[PDB]
């Protein structure tokens, strides 16, 4: 703020103001608040909770069955060496 | 360098004697001067 002497800036806005209006009171809210529907314990979703396999692993049984059967050719006598 | 400067109305006068006065004469004047005011204020 600049004052200029011997203008100087009115020393307030002084008592001929137009006071325009009473309308200054905001009427206090008085109120009673209910929300109270019936709830059903249950949603329904496609899927909750699920931590899907992105690859599986592969994965198998097992069978074994049988019996101890042979045919043999065997290799024919030799001459010992040493010994 | 040194204004006219009566304290008193008309102490000090411009003067004009005419030779020679037509109808309508009359003197327009023309000032340039300082004056105050009542007060200063810081």
């Amino acid at each position: 703020a600049l004052i200029n002497p011997q203008f100087p800036y009115a020393g307030p806005v002084p008592i001929p103001g137009p006071a325009p209006t009473e309308t200054m009171p905001l009427l206090n809210y008085r109120v009673e608040g209910r929300i109270a529907g019936i709830q059903q314990a249950r949603q329904f979703m496609p899927f909750l909770q699920g931590p899907h396999r992105a690859v599986a692993e592969q994965t198998y049984h097992a069978i074994g069955t049988g019996i101890q059967m042979g045919q043999t050719f065997n290799q024919p006598l030799i001459n010992t060496q040493e010994g | 360098d040194k204004p006219i400067y009566t304290l008193q109305y008309g102490n000090v006068g411009f003067v004009v004697n005419p030779k020679t006065v037509n109808q309508n004469a009359r003197l327009l004047m023309g000032y340039e001067y300082f004056t105050s005011r009542t007060e200063l204020v810081n």
